[PDB]
RNA sequence: UAAGGUGAUAUGAACCGUUAUAACCGGCGAUUUCCGAAUGGGGAAACCCAGUGUGUUUCGACACACUAUCAUUAACUGAAUCCAUAGGUUAAUGAGGCGAACCGGGGGAACUGAAACAUCUAAGUACCCCGAGGAAAAGAAAUCAACCGAGAUUCCCCCAGUAGCGGCGAGCGAACGGGGAGCAGCCCAGAGCCUGAAUCAGUGUGUGUGUUAGUGGAAGCGUCUGGAAAGGCGCGCGAUACAGGGUGACAGCCCCGUACACAAAAAUGCACAUGCUGUGAGCUCGAUGAGUAGGGCGGGACACGUGGUAUCCUGUCUGAAUAUGGGGGGACCAUCCUCCAAGGCUAAAUACUCCUGACUGACCGAUAGUGAACCAGUACCGUGAGGGAAAGGCGAAAAGAAC
RNA sequence: CGAAGGUGUGCUGUGAGGCAUGCUGGAGGUAUCAGAAGUGCGAAUGCUGACAUAAGUAACGAUAAAGCGGGUGAAAAGCCCGCUCGCCGGAAGACCAAGGGUUCCUGUCCAACGUUAAUCGGGGCAGGGUGAGUCGACCCCUAAGGCGAGGCCGAAAGGCGUAGUCGAUGGGAAACAGGUUAAUAUUCCUGUACUUGGUGUUACUGCGAAGGGGGGACGGAGAAGGCUAUGUUGGCCGGGCG
RNA sequence: UACGGUGCUGAAGCAACAAAUGCCCUGCUUCCAGGAAAAGCCUCUAAGCAUCAGGUAACAUCAAAUCGUACCCCAAACCG
């Protein structure tokens, strides 16, 4: 069957990437939460 | 050797730095092959290059 | 592996079960 | 500011060699010394073709705690604790007994 | 923004209270209007989004005093 | 003119290989491990100066580092850059 | 400061050093790739593409600097349009972003409780947003009191679960006054006179006290058991040091320390003192914060849910007197008392702990305690936000088993 | 001269319990009298870990199919070589994009993985391997759309959007054949080409844009005609005479 | 000949027919539902430049960087 994850790096980075997070206010709050939790991989972005 | 090198000119320090870098190249190719059996010379050279760049930043712009 | 056990529990229940298998409304 | 140093002759206070004497060969950073000829163990040395070792039961010296040794005072023939004083503006060691400077 | 440039009036929040005293949040907006004021000194018109209270204030203090206050406040006009 | 200090930091090591020995004996081409930011012109100037030999052309490629496991802990080696330096005919190098 | 070192797993190699530029520690410095506020333009973060200028060139081209936006200021320029203005351009200074809690403010729930529920409660809570500081805020009476008087603000204990509020239900809940911590008052709405006079700020210097490396630092032997003594049995000694930890079993006298005594080239904090810079001090005569107070309507805050409801705020419409005047004293009037709004500033006591140091625990001791004693916000899961583990101990010493 | 803990035994108390001791263990334990509690577990379709049961049962993943000889090896139904057989063949062949990210090749190993064995492997370990002026990207251009100086609006955050600037899935210069590596090739080599920028001479002389125009530049269906790829037959050459 | 390979040499290398869903064809015919943009490219001049700059023409010379390129890709390597 066709499953729900059909990957595309371009769409992955445009949707969930670093600059998409840094663009908006709420996306910047996400990176503050992940730095506070101490995430190694802060985003998708390689 | 900072005391010895302080009593030198800018052009003399640039000459020494260029001779150090040629020695560093010849050591790096020698250790690339199995010829180099004195591994400490790479460290001695890397420090002496740092001393020359340091004294150059002291004499110039300071 | 209890992490491969995490899979086990996390989604051998998230498989969700299909359902009762007798078309019976005891109605 | 170390009391027991490298070339010092010490006596052994505790252990299976309580009373023996020897020279320090090297002091270790872990607070241990290797005294020449005392704490002997028999290591089963594995042969190496490189390095040309046939491999056998080599008897060699093990480290020991500095607390377990003391500097032998050859004058008294005993162990003395070590103090520090300044002579000529230079920190020297001396025996706590007889206040004599360790040389 | 519903802000009088002169008085600094601003939409405040309150309640609609019903007969049964049912409270719903509402807003109280100022009566803002854009008006061209003839400044005789600069010999020109200046448009201000101003409430009617502010128009009574300009009619009382004078427009030169008010534009002095807006410059001392640091507000463009 | 590329500065001599950069030209001294460009070349890292020769790369020994069966393909390198073949290219050295047939096409008269040496194979070098170079600095990663080094370009072809920087390489051609370095070989033409530090080895005193005439370079015809330089072909480059980037080597991706392998993923290794020291014990059970994962790790990744560094990406490095490789240069096929074609010498002119008659020129020789150790 | 030093006789030993070249961080760890983790040996080894090749070396350095031993009386002082080995190493190590601290202070001041230097370098400080790329992304990221990211700031030369762009961008799917760690990438792409430039411009101008100054230099070099073996003419192939190299190197360096600058170039964001906004605010404010200054200069120059400059439309419709004559002047002008808008606009443009340069330059200078500043900001921008992150961050635990505390703080002030703008907005602002519901579950729930009421044994249902709508007023009410939860609750101005959670949450979102803005801004600041080491604290903030408030603050020097248009206050309380009661005909006696007190004398800014903030915090604590009482008053008091009282008075009251309230589908007078559930529930909410003061104040006056008293005891304490801490205490500090000032300026402009304006002229003069005397002139630099108080105080504050900055910047130097000097002194003191810290901090950022450190130094010295007491006094035990014998014997028995035992693998090993620090234990037992004898006999001594120290103590302004019997805090603690380690050492082959439980050590005041083995080691590190501790008590105590000191120590800083350099940087820096806090005090004083003083120099310089700026700042004005005091006296007299005045003046005394208008679309404001108050009012009408609608809301909100005060313990006070519009009630008989004072007082405070204001979205809207209005609208005074102004020292012979006005406000308040819980509807309201009269008398009396008290205070002077519509401009500001202000320490302390108070709140908190991302972080550092010391110490403590009738706190835990590996299914506990942080999620995490261990390479844990990891592995892993999820598109993503996000979720989120398990897993400690040979022995005194690897002497980690040659053959 | 052997603590706690573990395992037995004996004794004892009305009970919760207590005492002594053997073995293990190899370093802590604690009377009494008071004090404080994370103070007593069999159940909560309780939580975590371990071990059972069914049970050496079902199954071992397309009914495309295997057989033999030889080799290696401790060992061969499964590996290698070989002869046969069978299966796909508009695919079960070949080339790519997306995506993955070293799975590629060579050597060596067989503990684990592989639904069996394994000498094998996309498995473990070590080493090696990806070569471009013409391919693609980058780059010039824009679409939908996004961002958006100023700006307009809005309690705040922020929303929209001008100039602009991003954004391909589309437009825009140019390389072919043969050979070769264990593994790369339109990238290396041989041969033969091509394109765009530069500087520099020589002749000639209207150059110039952020502007104007042209072009780029565009639909569906249908009908044939001309061709080629390619195939068949003949010829030709080499071999054969069963 | 390491039996894997490597080296040398090398014949013929034509014709007819059939023939695409590929090419001419971004064509032609026809229909209505009426079928992207911008740059490169060509050209025109504007201010400007006036014999300088620039332009095309030939020739010569130099440069063409950087990144990807292994391997699977209807699959045991992608999503399950
Ligand atoms: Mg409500
Ligand atoms: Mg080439
Ligand atoms: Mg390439
Ligand atoms: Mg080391
Ligand atoms: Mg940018
Ligand atoms: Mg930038
Ligand atoms: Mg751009
Ligand atoms: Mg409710
Ligand atoms: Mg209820
Ligand atoms: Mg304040
Ligand atoms: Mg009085
Ligand atoms: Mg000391
Ligand atoms: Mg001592
Ligand atoms: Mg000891
Ligand atoms: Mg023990
Ligand atoms: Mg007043
Ligand atoms: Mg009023
Ligand atoms: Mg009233
Ligand atoms: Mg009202
Ligand atoms: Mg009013
Ligand atoms: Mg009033
Ligand atoms: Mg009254
Ligand atoms: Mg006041
Ligand atoms: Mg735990
Ligand atoms: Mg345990
Ligand atoms: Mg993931
Ligand atoms: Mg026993
Ligand atoms: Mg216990
Ligand atoms: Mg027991
Ligand atoms: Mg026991
Ligand atoms: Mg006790
Ligand atoms: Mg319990
Ligand atoms: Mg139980
Ligand atoms: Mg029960
Ligand atoms: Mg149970
Ligand atoms: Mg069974
Ligand atoms: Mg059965
Ligand atoms: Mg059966
Ligand atoms: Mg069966
Ligand atoms: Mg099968
Ligand atoms: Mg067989
Ligand atoms: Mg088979
Ligand atoms: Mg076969
Ligand atoms: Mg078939
Ligand atoms: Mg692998
Ligand atoms: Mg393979
Ligand atoms: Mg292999
Ligand atoms: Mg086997
Ligand atoms: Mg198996
Ligand atoms: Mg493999
Ligand atoms: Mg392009
Ligand atoms: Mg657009
Ligand atoms: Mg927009
Ligand atoms: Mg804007
Ligand atoms: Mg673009
Ligand atoms: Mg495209
Ligand atoms: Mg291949
Ligand atoms: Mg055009
Ligand atoms: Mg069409
Ligand atoms: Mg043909
Ligand atoms: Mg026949
Ligand atoms: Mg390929
Ligand atoms: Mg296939």
């Amino acid at each position: 069957m066709k499953r729900t994850f059909q990957p595309s790096v371009l769409k992955r980075n445009r949707s969930h990437g670093f600059r998409a997070r840094m663009a908006t206010k709420n996306g910047r709050q996400v990176l503050a939460r992940r730095r506070a939790k101490g995430r190694a991989r802060l985003t998708v972005s390689k | 050797k900072a005391k010895e090198l302080r009593e030198k000119s800018v052009e003399e320090l640039n000459t020494e730095l260029l001779n150090l870098l040629r020695e560093q190249f010849n050591l790096r190719m020698q250790a690339a092959s199995g010829q180099l059996q004195q591994s400490h010379l790479l460290k001695q050279v890397r420090r002496d290059v740092a001393r020359v760049k340091t004294l150059l930043n002291e004499k110039a712009g300071a | 592996m209890s992490g491969k056990m995490t899979g086990i529990v996390k989604w051998f229940n998230a498989d969700k079960g299909f359902g009762f298998i007798t078309p019976d409304d005891g109605s | 500011a170390a009391k027991i140093r490298r070339d010092d002759e010490v006596i052994v206070l505790t252990g299976k060699d309580k009373g023996k004497r020897g020279k320090v060969k090297n002091v270790l950073s872990s607070g241990k010394v290797i005294v020449e000829g005392i704490n002997l163990v028999k290591k089963h040395q594995k042969p190496v073709p490189a390095l040309n070792q046939p491999g056998g039961i080599v008897e060699k010296e093990a480290a020991i705690q500095v607390s377990n040794v003391a500097i032998f005072n050859a004058a008294t023939g005993k162990a003395d604790r070590v103090g520090f004083r300044f002579e000529d503006g230079k920190k020297v060691r001396f025996f706590k007994s007889n206040s004599e400077t360790i040389k | 923004s519903r802000v009088c440039q002169v008085t600094g009036k601003r939409p405040v929040t309150g309640n609609n209270r019903s007969h049964a005293l049912n409270a719903t949040k509402r807003r109280f907006l100022p009566n803002l209007h854009s008006h061209r004021f003839w400044v005789e000194s600069e010999k020109r018109f200046v448009t201000l989004r101003v409430s009617a209270k502010g128009m009574r204030v300009i009619d009382k203090k004078g427009i030169d005093t008010v534009l002095a206050e807006l410059r001392a406040r640091g507000e463009k006009y | 003119m590329i500065r001599e200090e950069r030209l001294l930091k460009v070349l890292r090591a020769p790369h020994v290989s069966e393909k390198a020995s073949t290219a050295m004996e047939k096409s008269n081409t040496i194979v070098l491990k170079v600095a990663k930011d080094a370009t072809k012109a920087e390489i051609k100037a370095a070989v033409q100066k530090l080895f005193e030999v005439e370079v015809e052309v330089v072909n480059t490629l980037v080597v991706k580092g392998k993923v290794k496991r020291h014990g059970q802990r994962i790790g990744r080696r560094s990406d490095w850059k490789k240069a096929y330096v074609t010498l002119k005919e008659g020129q020789n190098l150790d």
